[PDB]
């Protein structure tokens, strides 16, 4: 049962800022990570799947890559509509484990 | 290359080998050693044997004939074949002729098997060359290719760069004997000294 | 960075004499109170050895190129460790494997990678009060090393560690040879007290290192540290001195 | 693509409940589904899954033994039976769907979550 | 082990015919096969041979140019096509397997007949 | 001394041998279409054998990879090995008769 971690828990930025989110897997899950962005009153939506792809329709501002243990999500511009929560997810096998959560703010 | 760890602690069952066994290799001196590992049919992992024939991998991707190798066929369930799936074994499955060993023929084009190419439509007499193994968390060991390591037994004239012996024996004094230090051989009795050498 | 420094002043090369110097142990065999006759590559007695100098007083930065025909007897006499290392190769266009013996900041490092040698490859150190250390921020010897075949790190030699410009005390001898795909380096250190030239004495050079590189060597260059300091204020590309 | 959810209950002490999430806007018979819960303000948690054929089922560590899954292709709808109700089971459940990756003409599952429903706030009290 | 044969012809004057023999109880791919002819009361005759891999196929002097042989290991069945049949082609056909001797682990074919089928009678007239 | 070293696992001549070797072709009758496999040639031995020996002992030794105890799965087979004569062959694969 892989314990799957995400960091950090509180960062703030506005409009033209680039931010970085680190996310770690206990075992080697290779390039199987899913990134989400959950609004406080809306269901989460997928942004990056297979640790390299981006879902058709999501703005190309988000960019993330990784293979194995460590994964990095880089946001070039934090436009004032992305103040939501991000969860990781490893798809190696059952059971599916989500991340602890990361909260964004606007400075 | 200390091949000692190959046979020091290992449990490679069903081991076959043509030529010289990799164990006790420090006796022989050479320049270049090659170990070739490749991906084959998942259902033919137990069916790889010298000679014989078969419908698959005979008219599209031919295995090397008169292959001199050393098959160490140990099953693997944790080193490779990670659960969930894997998509890295992509190679051409349909071709009109054979394929030379280690031939990198990869192309995004649709292979044409018949006399009339298909215009990117899934119809008759036209099959895509690339194929991805349908790996599953419970796919089975009979369909997930498990690697079987094999080497190349070959000779070529060249000055050795990776080569060196080691036998080791206790050092005996006050008894004359034939001796072999590093390179230098002789016969006589060896005693302690008081001479001082430069380092 | 190809830098391509300028402001070069010309003087004729000076020669001097080899007073019974340049003898190394030919083999690894011990002998005692015997006379032995050997036939090998040596530096002949009383030959003309060149005298390269680097003093500002008029610039006279000295980094020529030299050929490598059978071997080289190098000798240095200084106190501030102005010299850094040596660089070896045939074509020097990153198409042929080369050699980059450098003293570096911490330890002696050796590579066999191909390096994109610029027109003027050299090293230097910067001077400031921000950090006490004199960092080797100058790495303008190549741009990209596509592939490598060997790499080594070893123990650097120890010296007087004097950052002054007094009478010369540090005298170093080196011999470089290349036969049978084997690169041999001999060396020795001898403390001296003289203003210039070489003393009248004899001492043999003990083997230092052997390399199984198996490469081809035809050309030689030296690598000296361009120690910029407050003595020559200005920008990096024009104000620089090589000390003494 | 749209997923509808129903089956909320104000109070459910140690009883039986049956949630149902439907699918519309795509082929129901060529995809697999999910159930992903969420406590009121906590992280995100998965509880059960049904394969696209429905012959194989999987649950979680604290879910197995009490929760059952079912599906039907005639009505294009799947159900979750939910029993043995403790006082700490209040959360916000969601019905999800697997991504299907197509490589070399082969479809694969278990790659992420794409389609999410409105969500049902399921609570238990005494 | 068992072999089945079919494809008889009541009369085939200048017509095409297909004889089919299938195998059960053993591997069809690991053995070469023979088609055998028997005249109504005369000595036993040979018409064609197919190899295990199918690379080499051989016929007879009076067979070549008008008859054909083929095999298929997916259905464990091999066939004989009959074209330009003269009135002297009435006989009984058999589908048989080849003896393989294992010497030092090496298999040797084309040694003799071991397994015989029931035999299908094909008669031709005017 | 001409090696062909498997044949020197089989049949070895001394260094000072005096006499005559005679070989001729037998592709007509030693190898023919439809199986000819009845000659074996001792793939490998434990050590080289002195001139004019036979070494008829053909048993599954427990030597080589591991002690086989008759398994034959680790090349411990009594190495009489294969035959390898067919009517087509190459120019240097036909059977020869030699005295």
């Amino acid at each position: 049962d892989i314990q799957m971690t995400q960091s950090p828990s509180s960062v703030s930025a506005s409009v033209g800022d680039r931010v970085i989110i680190t996310c770690r897997a206990s075992q080697g899950i290779s390039s199987w990570l899913a990134w989400y962005q959950q609004k406080p009153g809306k269901a989460p939506k997928v942004l990056i799947y297979d640790a390299s792809s981006l879902q058709s329709g999501v703005p190309s501002r988000f960019s993330g890559s990784g293979y194995g243990t460590d994964f990095t999500l880089t946001i070039s511009s934090l436009q004032p509509e992305d103040s939501a929560t991000y969860y990781c997810q490893q798809a190696k096998s059952f059971p599916i484990t989500f991340g602890q959560g990361t909260r964004l703010e606007i400075k | 290359a200390d091949y000692s760890v190959l046979y020091n602690s290992a449990s490679f069952s069903t081991f076959k080998c043509y030529g010289v066994s990799p164990t006790k290799l420090n006796d022989l001196c050479f320049t270049n050693v090659y170990a070739d590992s490749f991906v084959i049919r998942g259902d033919e992992v137990r069916q790889i044997a010298p000679g014989q024939t078969g419908k698959i991998a005979d008219y599209n991707y031919k295995l090397p004939d008169d292959f001199t190798g050393c098959v160490i066929a140990w099953n693997s369930n944790n080193l490779d074949s990670k659960v969930g799936g894997n998509y890295n074994y992509l190679y051409r499955l349909f071709r009109k002729s054979n394929l030379k060993p280690f031939e990198r023929d990869i192309s995004t084009e649709i292979y044409q098997a018949g006399s009339t190419p298909c215009n990117g439509v899934e119809g008759f007499n036209c099959y895509f060359p690339l194929q991805s193994y349908g790996f599953q968390p419970t796919n089975g060991v009979g369909y997930q290719p498990y690697r079987v390591v094999v080497l190349s037994f070959e000779l070529l004239h060249a000055p050795a760069t990776v080569c060196g012996p080691k036998k080791s024996t206790n050092l005996v004094k006050n008894k004359c004997v034939n001796f072999n230090f590093n390179g230098l051989t002789g016969t006589g009795v060896l005693t302690e000294s008081n001479k001082k050498f430069l380092p | 960075q190809c830098v391509n420094l300028t402001t070069r002043t010309q003087l004729p090369p000076a020669y001097t004499n080899s007073f019974t110097r340049g003898v190394y142990y030919p083999d690894k065999v011990f002998r005692s109170s015997v006379l032995h006759s050997t036939q090998d590559l040596f530096l002949p007695f009383f030959s003309n050895v060149t005298w390269f100098h680097a003093i500002h007083v008029t610039k006279r930065f000295d980094n020529p190129v030299l050929p490598f025909n059978d071997g080289v007897y190098f000798a240095s006499t200084e106190k501030s460790n102005i010299i850094r290392g040596w660089i070896f190769g045939t074509t020097l266009d990153s198409k042929t494997q080369s050699l980059l013996i450098v003293n570096n900041a911490t330890n002696v490092v050796i590579k066999v990678c191909e390096f994109q040698f610029c027109n003027d490859p050299f090293l230097g150190v910067y001077y400031h009060k921000n950090n006490k250390s004199w960092m080797e921020s100058e790495f303008r010897v190549y741009s990209s090393a596509n592939n490598c075949t060997f790499e080594y790190v070893s123990q650097p030699f120890l010296m007087d560690l004097e950052g002054k410009q007094g009478n010369f005390k540090n005298l170093r001898e080196f011999v470089f040879k290349n036969i049978d795909g084997y690169f041999k380096i001999y060396s020795k250190h001898t403390p001296i007290n003289l203003v210039r030239d070489l003393p009248q004495g004899f001492s043999a050079l003990e083997p230092l290192v052997d390399l199984p590189i198996g490469i081809n060597i035809t050309r030689f260059q030296t690598l000296l540290a361009l120690h910029r300091s407050y003595l020559t204020p200005g920008d990096s590309s024009s104000g620089w001195t090589a000390g003494a | 693509v749209q997923l509808v959810e129903s089956g909320g209950g104000v109070v459910q002490p140690g009883r039986s409940l049956r949630l149902s999430c439907a699918a519309s806007g795509f082929t129901f018979s060529s995809y697999a589904f999910h159930w992903v819960r969420q406590a009121p303000g906590k992280g995100l948690e998965w509880v059960a899954v049904i394969s696209y054929d429905g012959s194989n089922q999987y649950y979680a560590d604290s879910v197995k033994g009490r929760f059952t899954i079912s599906r039907d292709n005639s009505k294009n709808t799947l159900y979750l039976q939910m029993n043995s109700l403790r006082a700490d089971d209040t959360a916000v459940y969601y019905c999800a769907r697997d991504l299907a990756i197509a490589v070399a003409g082969t479809w694969h599952y278990y790659n992420g979550m794409d389609v999410w429903g409105q969500g049902t706030t399921v609570t238990v009290s005494s």
